[PDB]
């Protein structure tokens, strides 16, 4: 997953999970790349599907 | 199985829009960014009940889809949850309307604006969209919009949440019922 093309202002939704170095479960790609946005680029990719 | 109710494809999970149809053919709406690309639709995430297979898909530019039924015996009722729908209707600035998701559940508003260009990146841009301040999250697309008994949109997406608070946009139902030549029962 790349968060390059991001933030965007709004994200379909879909849900397909990816779990954040937060150990909060991202409901989509979307969704996470815009919070690693938020955060300033300090979350990180855990693992694919739910934490 | 109902409006707002889960759906699996191959891909991940969605919510179900309405259920239509034309004649004695049995369908369901859906958003068509969940469409896009899957063919078998299930009830379960264990894949063991079948509900059809994707008969049409429009997205982006728009963002609706829809289903045949395949699966005989599964009840096809015409609600949201347990709200009868009974027509369809043209969304209005400051008309308040009713969402439901297999994510979140049911969630109220209001149409703030009418129109909307959403731009989900990647040269996936949606248009003609309808604004609420009804939150929604991931899990909850295609999830019908209601008001009252009457089918208003298709959760399309948005931003925020639940617990802050968000911005919903939604396909205009009207739409997809005649670009399919279906209606809501």
């Amino acid at each position: 997953v790349d968060c390059s093309e991001y933030p965007k202002p709004a994200c379909t939704x879909e849900y397909r999970p990816l779990c954040g170095s937060d150990n909060k479960t991202y409901g989509n790609k979307c969704n996470f790349c815009n919070a690693v946005v938020e955060s300033n680029g300090t979350l990180t990719l855990s693992h694919f599907g739910k934490c | 199985i109902s409006g707002g109710d889960a759906i699996y494809s191959s891909t991940g999970r969605c919510s179900l829009g309405f259920n239509v149809r034309s004649g004695s053919t049995y369908y369901f709406l859906t958003a068509g960014h969940c469409t896009d690309g899957a063919t078998t639709w299930w009830a379960n995430s264990a894949r063991t009940t079948v509900l059809g297979t994707t008969s049409g898909s429009s997205f982006p530019n728009n963002d609706y889809g829809i289903v045949r039924y395949t699966n005989t015996t599964i009840p096809k009722d015409g609600t949201v949850g347990g709200q009868d729908i009974t027509s369809a209707a043209n969304a209005t600035v400051g008309m308040a309307v009713t969402r439901r998701g297999s994510t979140t559940g049911t969630h109220s508003g209001s149409v703030t604006a009418l129109n909307a260009t959403v731009n989900y990146g990647g040269g996936d841009v949606v248009y003609g969209m309808i604004r609420t301040n009804v939150c929604a999250e991931p899990g909850d697309s295609g999830g019908p919009l209601y008001s009252g008994t009457r089918a208003i949109g298709l959760t399309s997406g948005g931003s925020g949440n639940c617990s802050s608070g968000g911005t919903t946009f939604f396909q205009p139902v009207t739409e997809a019922l005649v670009a399919y030549g279906v209606s809501v029962y």
